[PDB]
């Protein structure tokens, strides 16, 4: 029978055939003291403060460790118990370091809830006072290894979850250490991607966010709020802590899906960072080198001049972000794609998204999803990365391909223009040179699939022949390859299609559909593409006399749309930050809601809708941002006509499966 | 510095592709180099495809590694439970304080080096004190200073 | 540290009061410490009351005084008139790329030291390169390797 009942402390409990103690514990109702196990990472047996008894059986057993046996009776609270948990806490005290007064973690620290449950008013073991360590050289972590109990939940999260596996265990016995690579210190590691979801794993305030210590405390918190990351597409689901107007800790649910919890240095130091910046709030105006504070019906008037005398002669854009929500960017389509009709409006990104969607187009023709979930790249045998750089474009997909390559045997294969993304991790590296390398990757793939010749292919690729012949080889071997489109790869369109057409050949067919999981940049991909997005890429290569460009600024922006908004004589940008990289170019500067005071629904490339929540509600009053876009379309001559969010409906959808064919080009 | 790049990587082939096999990829460096320096463990780490911090783990976690030039002349006393009731301790505290070096490290200009062994197998023979070519079999504390001098 | 700071306050207790010798007081503590460390040099000034750049000055202006540890055993090859002539120039150069140090300086562990002397008195074996013992008539091209393997 899976469902076995037990008796914990005399209540019945009910749980899965091979469920520890544990689980049955956690899953009814019942407290068991634990130190060392997070839920996700695999029972550690390292705190032995889970002990409980079963009846009869002299002897103490783990929790977290000992399975769940078809009835019996485990008593978890007596006085054996508590004497040698007080014991074991008490231990950890005298062994290491620990001060409470001065720790970042005095509130949240599960080694001082345990101390106190157990009325630990003394230390009894003698105080051994060694020197141990503390690594503050990295500016985001700090490694304080007197308060480290040795759990490992900080090496497992850096060895099964994020796959950069930094920290490991230095000596044995008692000298034993939480080390970088090599003994060496955090910031001289190579291998850190500076996640936190070491910071998020140690129960023992010995790993701490720096920038946000004393604050970023979960027992002096205001509120918790569940959301998504808005930064990338991954959409990282997220426990924000706010305490008092600003989000000072993001921690990241979702330890059960595959990811784990491991929000990137993005979500875990410029979200709760994001929460403290410089916020408007009033609109400006540029006068010469420094803003001024104007009303907003004096800006809107010195911001809708200059949007008649350069729409009347076309002269007219608009950059949004696909960071926004659906509602403002439909909001956004009803002034400008229906109203005004401009056709030069576009997404901050929006030729990484018109690239996806003009090579992923083809296979919708045809009747298949050109996309899989980038947690199926965690059973892949050989991923293959196309023009990425997943560290900087969805760092979640690229701890996925490092726990792949080093935890579960996988092969790393790069066909990039660059810097080989994962230097040390990739068996065979290829350097494919500029130019147009698309139909012949085309002829390449078709070969791949249809004689199961390269030698035209390789010198037409601008490549070598036998690392090219190599490369068919080791595509051909994988039983279960997948591939990683980069965003570098949508520059020309037809190279992601080469890259889906690769990905057919190469029997690379998922329930959900083809292995090449786009790297978006951007999070509303789909939604900025249906409201949005241009069919052609206009800034740059246009004049653009206006320009309203909205920045949520969270997210880089690419260096070239920064400049090309620079040079076109009047800029109204409405970010809600005073940031460096858009006060320069702006000549109006009006406020927004900031990512954290608005709520929205962010449908994306895969189809399903998310969820923003308004994190902490707005300060001031920007009142709306629809009373700016009817005050555009005023003393325009349109009007605004405010539509309903339109339905996302997942343009690409799979009605085929293992069964795709080759699309010319 | 040249010298320690491709002898590592050398005896790394016969392991490529094959699971397992640090434990003696290093006992292989350590009895050519002497030692297992940063250079050796970061070229294992990049061959094998094995962490970095793995490696380092495993490289001092055992015993009979070391990370450190280890001596010319070890100087292996038996701190076995034979020699132990014989009072091998004495002799151990003695070559401490008369070599002047730490517990489990080198001299400062790469003679000597102490290294507390388990048994030697001359239990019989207590307390053993191997001064890296043979047994001895008596080792009274006056006898240490006629072999330390030898040797050297 | 404590060690040198009293031999040399004492092998200059027999010169305190007599003009000169600084030139013997040093080559009794390079006999005796091998070499002339900052700290003998420190205290042979501050006991003879003689300055500290005289003492450094006389300490380096003469070839047979080493102000860094000279090593366990020197090589010193003969670049006499009679040896260079014999072609010893040969034998130094290829003890200089083979031991891989520079002309006068010590290993980097302190095991030999090349230092290039003036006739040993063997002019008629020449040419000879002594390694620290005894003489070496000789000492052809390929009769390098068979001594510095052995001495070491
Ligand atoms: S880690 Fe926890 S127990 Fe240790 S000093 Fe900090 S708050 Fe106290
Ligand atoms: S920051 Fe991320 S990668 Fe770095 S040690 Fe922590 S968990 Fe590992
Ligand atoms: S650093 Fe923290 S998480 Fe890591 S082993 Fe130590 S106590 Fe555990
Ligand atoms: S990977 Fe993306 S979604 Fe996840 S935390 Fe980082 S920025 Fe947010
Ligand atoms: S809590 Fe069960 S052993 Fe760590
Ligand atoms: S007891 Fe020391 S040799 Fe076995
Ligand atoms: S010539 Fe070299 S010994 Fe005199």
């Amino acid at each position: 029978m899976k469902e076995i009942t037990l008796t914990i402390d005399g209540k019945v409990c009910k749980g899965v055939q091979g469920d520890t103690i544990l689980d049955v514990a956690n899953k009814n109702d019942v407290y068991i003291p634990t130190l060392c196990y997070q839920k996700g990472l695999t029972p550690i047996g390292a705190c032995r403060m889970c002990v409980v008894q079963l009846e009869g059986n002299p002897k103490m057993l783990p929790s977290c460790t000992t399975p769940a046996q078809d009835g019996m009776v485990v008593v978890t609270k007596n006085e054996k118990l508590k004497d040698y948990r007080r014991q074991i806490l008490e231990l950890l005290f005298a062994g290491r370091n620990h001060f409470c007064m001065y720790c970042s973690q005095s509130g949240d620290c599960e080694l001082q809830r345990l101390a106190i449950e157990h009325e630990m008013d003394s230390v009894r073991f003698p105080y051994l006072y060694e020197d141990f360590e503390v690594d503050a050289t990295d500016p985001n972590l700090m490694m304080d290894h007197n308060r480290c109990v040795l759990c490992q939940r900080c090496i497992r999260t850096c060895s099964e979850i994020v796959g950069a596996h930094t920290l490991d265990l230095e000596r044995r016995g008692w000298q034993a250490k939480v080390i970088a690579d090599l003994g060496k210190r955090l910031r001289e590691s190579d291998t850190c991607v500076n996640c936190g979801a070491c910071a998020q794993s140690c129960p023992t305030g010995t790993i701490t966010i720096r920038e946000f210590a004393y604050r970023g405390r979960r027992s002096e918190c205001d509120a918790v709020v569940e959301s998504v990351c808005p930064l990338c597409a991954v959409g990282c689901k997220i426990k924000t802590y706010v305490r008092t107007g600003s989000i000072v800790r993001v921690e990241g649910t979702g330890v059960e899906e595959p990811d784990g919890g491991q929000l990137c240095h993005m979500g875990r130091w410029w979200l709760p960072e994001s929460t403290e910046r410089e916020r408007v709030t009033v609109p400006l105006i540029r006068e010469g080198a420094s803003y001024r504070e104007a009303t907003w019906e004096e800006a809107l008037a010195l911001a809708s001049a200059e949007f008649k005398k350069a729409y009347d002669q076309e002269k007219a854009g608009a950059i949004l972000s696909s960071l926004c929500t659906d509602e403002e960017l439909t909001l956004f389509s009803a002034l400008f794609r229906n109203a005004l009709k401009m056709k030069h409006i576009d997404t901050f990104d929006g030729d990484i998204i018109r690239g996806f969607f003009k090579g992923f187009m083809p296979f919708r023709e045809q009747g298949v999803r050109p996309f899989t979930a980038a947690h199926h790249i965690l059973d892949s045998d050989l991923i293959i990365t196309m023009f990425a750089d997943p560290q900087k474009e969805a760092p979640v997909v690229a701890s996925y391909i490092r726990v792949a390559c080093l935890h579960r045997n996988a092969k790393l294969m790069n066909l990039s223009y660059g810097p080989s993304p994962f230097p040390g991790l990739v068996d065979l590296d290829i350097r494919l040179p500029e130019g147009q390398a698309v139909p012949k990757a085309l002829s390449n793939l078709a070969e791949i699939i249809g004689k199961i010749s390269i030698e035209e292919s390789a010198r037409a690729m601008g490549l070598d022949p036998k690392i090219a012949e190599e490369v068919a080889l080791m595509l051909i071997s994988a039983r279960r390859p997948i591939f990683i489109i980069g965003g570098r790869a949508t520059k020309s369109h037809e190279l992601v299609t080469a890259a889906c057409n690769l990905a057919v050949a190469s029997k690379a067919f998922f329930e959900d559909g083809l292995g090449v999981v786009p790297l978006l940049v951007s999070a509303n991909s789909l939604g900025a593409r249906n409201t949005v997005v241009s069919e052609n890429p206009w800034l740059g290569r246009e004049r653009r006399d206006f320009l309203y460009v909205f920045s949520t600024a969270m997210v880089p922006e690419e260096e070239e749309i920064l400049a090309a908004i620079s040079a076109t004589r009047f800029v109204v940008v409405q970010t809600p930050f005073k940031v460096r990289p858009l006060v320069n170019l702006a000549d109006i500067l009006l406020p927004a809601p900031a990512w954290y005071e608005r709520s929205g629904h962010f449908c994306t490339i895969e189809g399903e809708r998310r969820k923003l929540n308004t994190i902490v509600p707005p300060k001031g009053e920007i009142k709306s941002l629809h009373y700016v876009m009817d005050e555009f379309a005023k003393k325009l001559g349109v009007k605004l006509e405010r539509p309903e969010v339109s339905p996302c409906e997942e343009i690409f959808k799979s009605q085929l499966r293992a069964s795709e064919a080759r699309i010319v080009t | 510095t040249v010298d320690v790049v491709e002898k590592v990587k050398e005896i790394v082939a016969p392991w490529k592709g094959k699971q397992g096999g640090l434990i003696p990829i290093l006992q292989e460096v350590q009895r050519e180099l002497g030692y297992l320096p940063e250079e050796a463990l970061l070229t294992i780490s990049r061959e094998l495809k094995m962490p970095k911090a793995e490696v380092y783990g495993v490289a001092t976690f055992y015993a009979q590694f070391h990370l450190k030039p280890r001596g010319r002349h070890v100087i292996r006393v038996c701190r076995g439970t034979a020699c132990h009731v014989r009072g091998s301790l004495q002799i151990l505290e003695k070559v401490k304080q008369m070599l002047g070096i730490e517990e489990n490290e080198t001299t400062d200009d790469l003679r000597f080096t102490l290294e507390p062994v388990a048994c030697l197998g001359a239990c019989g023979l207590a307390p053993v004190m191997m001064v890296d070519e043979d047994t001895h079999g008596r080792m009274t504390p006056d006898k240490i200073q006629a072999i330390l001098d030898k040797y050297q």
